[PDB]
């Protein structure tokens, strides 16, 4: 209750305009909207392949229990790299409700990803584009949307990592692809301070307009 | 793979 | 610094119209600005009695490194009573510069305290009024102090406790005063979370007037 | 005590 009691505090500090009870915002991984090779703990805020991870298609997504509520303006959520297991094929970001959850994110329409094998950006496209570094074992990686403008920018440990989308739909889902045993990721929704400072970013921001 | 294809 | 990181951005959170180019915010007990019978320790976040605790005046107070900038507008700390030590003659308050260090926090003109073993507010005077419970060890007690209104309230285990102080004057310095042995507090200055909602608290006074 | 004087 003490974990729930910062988590509601960084909310409302970070989304004074969200109101919950209309909106709620996400908090944690679905159970119900994953792929059957996720599987969820820590509760639900971690993420491990759980595919014998030798089909053509091993691919499996989840996403959040909420889509994010344009009323944040901005928003931001962070995914440590616990473990990236056998190769890391790991993908970060956001997808539309209903995406096929049998892929990483960013393959198909209306989803939107970052990878840590190769630090290409994935936007409605099996082809990636070079975006950003690798990332693997240890990092935090951070993706940054913004509701006013439609764009998506990612960081690593604390570092931005420069725009990676623009013309994003509305109500997307936080979303993390994992393809290989042993990948371990956890999320942070809130429950944790930030390694990015976001506080920092929003207020240059909405000075810069 | 990243890539949609191996 | 990770402890350092959390510090800058809970000042700049809870103060955002505090330059500390321009006045410095307080961020820990003063090595110079105590009485000799008190120790500091843990980056000086940490107060112990030393003293023999056998001499006709025993008390023995600690100023913070600067006192609180009207800029601040509301200003809030906490401090968590480590250690009752023999009789748990501690205050938490607030006093002026050169105040007596020799005394507990609020017997002085100019110097306001809340005392844990009789629940007793005091006032510039060596008798209290009563205001609170008693404190004792575990708990954490808040001094929030509004600049602009010039009035004190004290919190304790995340409780409001009420008004204690009206007519503070300006430029008053954190303050804790011990008296017995054994007896040991830690100051938070923003260093980690508050117990109480000071956010919550800012927020519902600012829409008030 | 917390009083300046027993
Ligand atoms: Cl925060
Ligand atoms: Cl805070």
């Amino acid at each position: 209750n003490e974990q729930e009691k910062e988590l509601q505090r960084r909310l409302k500090r970070l989304y004074p305009a969200v109101d919950e009870q209309e909106t709620p915002l996400p908090r944690s991984w679905s159970p119900k909207d994953k792929f059957s090779y996720i599987g969820l703990s820590q509760n639900n805020l971690r993420v491990h392949y759980k595919g014998h991870g030798k089909t053509p298609k091993d691919a499996a997504s989840v996403r959040a229990t909420h889509p994010i509520p344009a009323a944040c303006g901005i928003y931001y959520f962070e995914v440590k790299i616990v473990s990236k297991g056998r190769d890391g094929y790991m993908g970060i970001g956001l997808s539309a409700q209903g995406v096929n959850m049998n892929r990483l994110p960013g393959w198909d329409k209306h989803s939107y990803g970052y990878h840590g094998d190769d630090g290409h950006s994935f936007c409605s496209s099996g082809t990636g584009q070079p975006y950003g570094p690798t990332f693997t074992t240890g990092d935090v990686i951070g993706c940054c949307v913004n509701l006013i403008n439609n764009t998506c920018f990612y960081t690593k440990n604390g570092h931005s990592l420069g725009i990676a989308f623009t013309d994003l739909p509305p109500n997307l889902y936080p979303t993390v692809g994992l393809q290989t045993p042993g990948e371990v990721v956890d999320a942070n929704f809130g429950q944790h301070p930030f390694v990015f400072d976001i506080e920092d970013y929003m207020r240059e921001w909405r000075t810069k307009i | 793979e990243s890539s949609d294809s191996q």
